[PDB]
């Protein structure tokens, strides 16, 4: 039920968090 | 909300909650990562209105900022066509105000299909419009 949907949203949140972290890291790497 | 938290997003008496959570998004406006953090704290709630407001908050946070990744797209697409006209009614609007000037075909390809289905009120259809 809603718990599996919550788990999937958790995974999406974590993936996007790492992606933004590396995005900003490489943005800083030039600036 | 920021700081104490969980206090002006509760005692808002049911339906108003859906907007109170969205307030968070407007405080973390143009701030995608901080949005993500604070909103995700509130994105997992026992009651539907909080989750709808959190999805709308993600949409607001991503409004005006064209992130190369698509946090709004992912989070709010999981909840478009959901089996409740309240998570639909926040996710659709979040996508609408997150990708406004975008004109992307991949978000319309997900939104247009939801105006027509037995499981949609005039509210959901109008917000999809």
């Amino acid at each position: 039920l809603r718990q599996t949907e919550n788990r999937a949203t958790r995974c999406k949140v974590e993936r996007l968090q790492l992606l933004l972290q590396q995005k900003r890291l490489r943005r800083k790497a030039r600036r | 909300l920021t700081d104490d938290g969980n206090k002006w997003l509760y005692k808002n008496k049911d339906h108003g909650m859906l907007s109170a959570a969205a307030s968070l998004g407007m405080i973390l406006l143009w701030d995608v990562d901080g949005g993500l953090t604070q909103i995700d704290k509130y994105l997992y709630s026992s009651e539907d209105y909080i989750k709808s407001g959190a999805l709308l908050a993600c949409g607001i946070v991503n409004s005006g900022v064209r992130n190369e990744c698509d946090p709004a797209l992912a989070l709010l697409s999981d909840y478009v066509l959901h089996n409740s006209n309240t998570m639909r009614l926040g996710s659709i609007f979040g996508l609408g105000l997150a990708y406004a000037g975008s004109n992307r075909e991949d978000v319309l390809t997900l939104l247009l299909p939801v105006m027509g289905d037995s499981k949609s009120s005039m509210e959901v259809a109008g917000v999809t419009a």
